[PDB]
């Protein structure tokens, strides 16, 4: 059944299995909510992804 | 155990160094992809129904979070299916031929019969012809 | 008394000192998971009319409490019916071919038999003609 994917698709499973489980691991919505309280009090937002 | 077997080959093709968005990926939360995401479950069924996708497909479509992956389960499943409704019409069409062969074979030789029926009656009416002229 | 035959064996592999976490598998109160759970629930009830699905395994569906347990029990009957459905049809297929196949030789067996019957009445015609010679 991957003879009919293509290159671009293979890519795009491959990045939304890494995105899909890292957002649900870390919970990653609770991690931008925090970021938003910064945006108002602040104007600043600001993430390390390492 | 997060990624596939073709999803972790995909680190030996080279240059995956370079950023998703150079290879024509974006992370997209907008109308547009919501938009696509709603008309690809609503085809998804519509083609449930009607007999064109199976209930194994369409379990793999609502655990995909890809638009293109359930994209190409539709794709993979429509050509499945109409490659096997396509050789069912031709074994149905042969079926009714090999049955037209049958019933032709045995009526020529029905044919081939009732010639060599006839023609024993006709030289055996040359042997009694023959014997009572002695 | 609270898991399964299967359930009880993972612990016999080496991988349950580390997190769930590292294999996959996290806890999800999201509308990802709940609209899952929506959407196996409804196939469930498709698939239960038109003959798609048991009762015997919706029963197993409700007290399932596994997205992905209820998600390999519908797979698991709708192959059980495609495969009984495709056997039914070959059966009646070879059905209506092993009797247009004994009405062929039982026309031949007519077809046989005249060309034997008259052959005899030849036969012995000539017996016939010897005798009233002498
Ligand atoms: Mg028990």
């Amino acid at each position: 059944d991957y003879y009919t994917y293509e290159w671009q698709d293979i890519r795009e499973v491959r990045a939304n299995e890494l995105l899909n489980h890292y957002i649900k691991e870390y919970d990653i919505p609770l991690i931008f909510n925090n970021g938003f309280m910064d945006a108002m009090t602040c104007g600043e937002e600001i993430y390390q992804c390492d | 155990y997060i990624l596939s077997d073709t999803s972790t080959r995909v680190m030996e093709i080279d240059g995956d160094e370079f950023a998703e968005a150079d290879y024509g990926l974006v992370v997209d939360n907008s109308n547009g992809t919501q938009e696509l995401q709603q008309k690809l479950d609503t085809l998804a069924q519509a083609a449930l129904q009607t007999q064109t996708l199976s209930f194994s497909t369409i379990t793999k479509l609502y655990t995909s979070s890809s638009l293109a992956e359930k994209q190409r389960l539709i794709e993979k499943d429509e050509k499945q299916i109409r490659e096997r409704q396509a050789q069912a019409q031709k074994e149905q069409l042969e079926a009714q031929q090999q049955i037209a062969a049958m019933q032709q074979q045995q009526k020529e030789a029905e044919l081939l019969q009732k010639e060599e029926a006839n023609i024993r009656d006709n030289q055996t009416k040359i042997i009694i012809a023959q014997i009572q002229s002695e």
